[PDB]
RNA sequence: GGUGUAGUGGUAGGAGAGCGUUCUAAGGGCGUUGAAGGUCGAUCGUGAGGACGGCUGGAGCGCUUAGAAGUGAGAAUGCCG
RNA sequence: UAUCCGGGAGUCAGACUGCGAGUGAUAAGAUCCGUAGUCGAAAGGGAAACAGCCCAGACCACCAGCUAAGGUCCCAAAAUA
RNA sequence: UAGUGAACCAGUACCGUGAGGGAAAGGUGAAAAGCACCCCGGAAGGGGAGUGAAAUAGAUCCUGAAACCGUGUGCCUACAACAAGUCAAAGCUCGUUAAUGAGUGAUGGCGUGCCUUUUGUAGAAUGAACCGGCGAGUUACGAUUGCAUGCGAGGUUAAGUC
């Protein structure tokens, strides 16, 4: 009851290259070289996935941070008011209004300011 | 949703500032021209594009230096070959070549790759009060309260 | 006319008449959904919610229940001899805006 | 019906000189490739030559094409099979020689 | 029963373990033996007492 | 001394960038019409500057 | 099956449950109207992995239940090509 | 949670930091104990980079929010408070 | 690459003074019907024309993977310091198992391979040139424990005969 090796060992080895499509020369030709390429790949794909959060809303408060003083504020003084005028907005749409709607950036703005005022 | 806006190379219009060094301390200065120079400034600021505003800096031979900085902040420089160190105070450079003083200090403050030196470019220092380049209609830019 | 609403834990921006992902609902494909916490309602004139608008609706349909894009994680320490790989398919909920209050 | 190929096989030149022949004429008028090849001092010029002129003979003969108007579409040279040699070196130990052969592809079309 | 359709007690029979066949089996490279030593030789061990 | 790492191809097809042949000096024959080396005799008609040689 | 609460880094190593390979039995199938194999694809599952198409190929091969193993390789200055 | 009974192990090279001692010169990233932690077998944030220090324990998805150490003039997120 | 070393003119070739050591190497097609004739070429080898269901089955002949080599080109690339990826992204090109598509990718963020062995390795410690195949806890007889089945103060046959 002999089991030779057959195809699974193809089979598999091509899934990791196929995987790594793309790469430098033999980082996508080679098994060996693709498959240590593919998990430091997956190891910066997990770590990304979190770091990537990071990025957006550190662009996000640089953008307010931005608008604010264009508007008379820091961006600090900016979210301090509007937690205390009880405004949840969050800093993606924030971001967003301060590019797109300006006018109702500004509007936020100033509820902010009254409620540091107060 | 992906939904973060992103900008265009091309796009974002470019206003151009003048800013007066006199009596402004060389780093402040530097400091406040990398952010208007990187686009900190501007609501749409794209990390991966530039979208910063061009700078005229006029009088920078009366830019300020605290302390003894005129005679002790020392610029080194290596030519690369053995015992190739040249070095030159920071009141020298004022006195004959204030253009090297400033754009030294904001290189130091502008990010080390291809949109650092990109956006660099668009730096324009000249000690004394006028510039050639009034057919851009440059605007000034205080900066008193950004000090 | 946009709005600005609370749902699964973040923030969407809202337009009549466009589609928007969001985490999965327990409602059925082609039934009202109606979201009740409105942030923020812009257009013409803005309106800021504190934290909510007062009485601000929107209103719309579940088109569609999906997954997202298969997601590996694999976990692994180099020189340790283990790895451990897992995938993951986030299932999302489709909604058409039909009107915003 | 507008292409004509010629192939020469198992010829015994080294694949990389003969392609330096090859890229000299790809994508020439017939009349200046054979003036190319008729010039060049390099072995596999002549060999090129004689695939050339295969090839512009079947492109006549075999499907009457124009001979003014032909042209050198495409040309290339294929690894061959490899005659395994061993030479003798110092100190009783041989190493191997591999007598390289190429496959000389030329394929004239109509323009 | 039917020769399509057998089946064993539960628990009566169990899987094999084998050793030495990747790292996420729990026995692979060493195959439980641990690192070096007498008794990660093969035919090691001391004699019983 | 030896090779510490292998050459990759994209290297290898760099280096080779000016390995390269070269044909140079044909014009046309007077003579014959023919393409001919020139300040060579013409390997056709044997003639050189209008003159069989 | 539902709810709730808690928990889910991990080497040596222990336990559990699975994927895939060849073969045997039984049942039920598929194949010159194209099997295995090869190749490409934007496909499915939590994982090993499983399908489905196009092309190539030209004659054997799946599926379900159980059984037996020369049953899984990336490293041994491993052997052969 | 502890015992007790039984099946299966691996481990007998440890490292550094803080604190208490010896040896040393009240030297050593030295050595040898006691005690706690971390690394070992722990990813993440801070300390420029930096196993062992500070904060903190990754089952997963999110272009949501609040904080820890550490920070807020520019590189570089946030006070030219 | 298994199975005898040997599926084939194998204990041959080859090696050694000798004892002795000791290989590699199977497959066209149903049937040679194994490409008449013509064309380039000195030939080899090709292109037609034919045989054939099929010649990209043409004798290196079933299938024909990977390394490796080359031709064509959709995108990118000559101011850049790069474990070569991943995350974000303009532009260009293309349209799939129709999926909040595919290829390429300027530019920006983060980021010192795999394995072994170590207190600790990106390590300037070890191993791998690449690709493919082969290559390591098995069996027999006993001991013991768990689980399962049958019988139960009982349980059970061994050799041997049919
Ligand atoms: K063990
Ligand atoms: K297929
Ligand atoms: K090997
Ligand atoms: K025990
Ligand atoms: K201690
Ligand atoms: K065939
Ligand atoms: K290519
Ligand atoms: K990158
Ligand atoms: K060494
Ligand atoms: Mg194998
Ligand atoms: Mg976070
Ligand atoms: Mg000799
Ligand atoms: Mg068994
Ligand atoms: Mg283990
Ligand atoms: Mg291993
Ligand atoms: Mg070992
Ligand atoms: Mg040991
Ligand atoms: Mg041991
Ligand atoms: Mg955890
Ligand atoms: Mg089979
Ligand atoms: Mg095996
Ligand atoms: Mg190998
Ligand atoms: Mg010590
Ligand atoms: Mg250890
Ligand atoms: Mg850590
Ligand atoms: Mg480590
Ligand atoms: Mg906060
Ligand atoms: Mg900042
Ligand atoms: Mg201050
Ligand atoms: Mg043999
Ligand atoms: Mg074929
Ligand atoms: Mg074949
Ligand atoms: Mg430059
Ligand atoms: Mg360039
Ligand atoms: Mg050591
Ligand atoms: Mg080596
Ligand atoms: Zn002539």
């Amino acid at each position: 009851a002999r089991v030779k090796g057959g195809t699974v060992t193809r089979k598999r080895r091509k899934k990791v290259l196929k995987l790594a499509k793309g790469y430098y020369g033999s980082k996508h030709t080679l098994f060996k070289s693709a498959k240590e390429q593919v998990m430091n790949s997956y190891y910066y794909a997990f770590r990304d996935r979190r770091q990537k959060k990071r990025d957006f809303r550190k662009l996000w408060i640089a953008r307010i941070n931005a608008a604010a003083r264009m508007n008379g504020l820091s961006y600090s003084k900016l979210m301090h008011g509007l937690k205390l005028a009880e405004i949840d907005i969050n800093r993606k749409m924030l971001a967003d209004l301060a590019v797109n709607d300006a006018a109702a950036f500004t509007a936020l703005a100033e509820q902010a300011k009254d409620a540091l005022s107060k | 949703m992906r939904t973060t806006y992103m900008a265009k190379a091309g796009e974002v219009e470019r206003k151009w500032y003048v800013v007066d060094a006199t009596d402004v301390p060389l780093g402040r200065l530097s400091a406040v021209v990398a952010s208007v120079l990187r686009g900190k400034n501007k609501p749409t600021f794209t990390p991966h594009v530039d979208t910063g505003d061009f700078v005229i800096v006029i009088n920078a031979d009366k830019v300020k230096l605290t302390g003894k900085k005129a005679t002790d902040k020392i610029y080194y420089r290596h030519s690369m070959y053995p015992g190739g160190l040249k070095s030159v105070t920071a009141g020298e450079l004022r006195d004959k070549n204030s253009r090297r003083l400033i754009e030294t200090s904001v290189k130091g403050m502008l990010p080390k790759n291809t949109l650092g030196r990109k956006q660099f470019t668009k730096l324009n220092v000249y000690g004394g009060a006028e510039h050639p380049h009034a057919a851009q209609q440059p605007e000034v830019l205080d900066i008193t309260n950004l000090i | 006319m946009y709005a600005i609403i609370k749902t699964g834990g973040k923030q969407v921006k809202v337009e009549v008449g466009q589609a928007i992902y969001v985490e999965k609902l327990n409602v059925e494909a082609g039934e009202k959904v109606v979201f009740d916490e409105v942030i923020l309602v812009g257009g013409e004139s803005t309106k800021v919610g504190a934290p909510t608008v007062a009485g601000a609706t929107v209103e719309g349909t579940v088109e569609k229940h999906g997954k997202q894009k298969k997601v590996v994680t694999f976990q692994y320490k180099p020189k340790k001899h283990s790895h451990r790989k897992q995938g993951h398919r986030q299932p999302y909920t489709k909604v058409m805006i039909e009107a915003i209050n | 019906i507008t292409s004509a190929k010629a192939t020469a096989k198992t010829v015994r030149t080294s694949p990389r000189k003969a392609r330096l022949v090859i890229d000299l004429i790809r994508g020439k008028s017939v009349a200046d490739a054979i003036s190319i090849l008729k010039f060049t001092p390099n072995k596999s010029a002549g060999i090129i030559e004689k695939v050339l002129m295969s090839a512009v003979a079947n492109a006549e003969n075999n499907f009457d094409l124009d001979v003014e108007s032909l042209v050198v579409s495409e040309a290339f040279v294929n690894e061959g099979p490899t005659m395994k040699r061993f030479r003798p070196r110092a100190k009783g130990s041989a190493s191997p020689i591999n007598k390289r052969t190429s496959h000389i592809t030329v394929v004239v079309t109509e323009k | 029963m039917k020769l399509h359709e057998l089946k064993p007690a539960e628990g009566s029979r169990q899987v094999r373990n084998r050793v030495g066949r990747g790292t996420s089996s729990g026995n692979g490279k060493t195959a439980g033996r641990g690192q070096k030593g007498q008794k990660a030789r093969s035919g090691g061990g001391v004699r019983l007492g | 001394a030896v090779p510490a790492r292998r050459t990759s191809k994209a290297k290898k097809a760099k280096r080779r960038t000016h390995y390269k042949l070269t044909i140079k000096g044909l014009n046309a024959c007077s003579n014959c019409g023919e393409m001919k080396k020139s300040h060579h005799v013409c390997p056709a008609c044997g003639h050189y500057d209008g003159k069989d040689v």
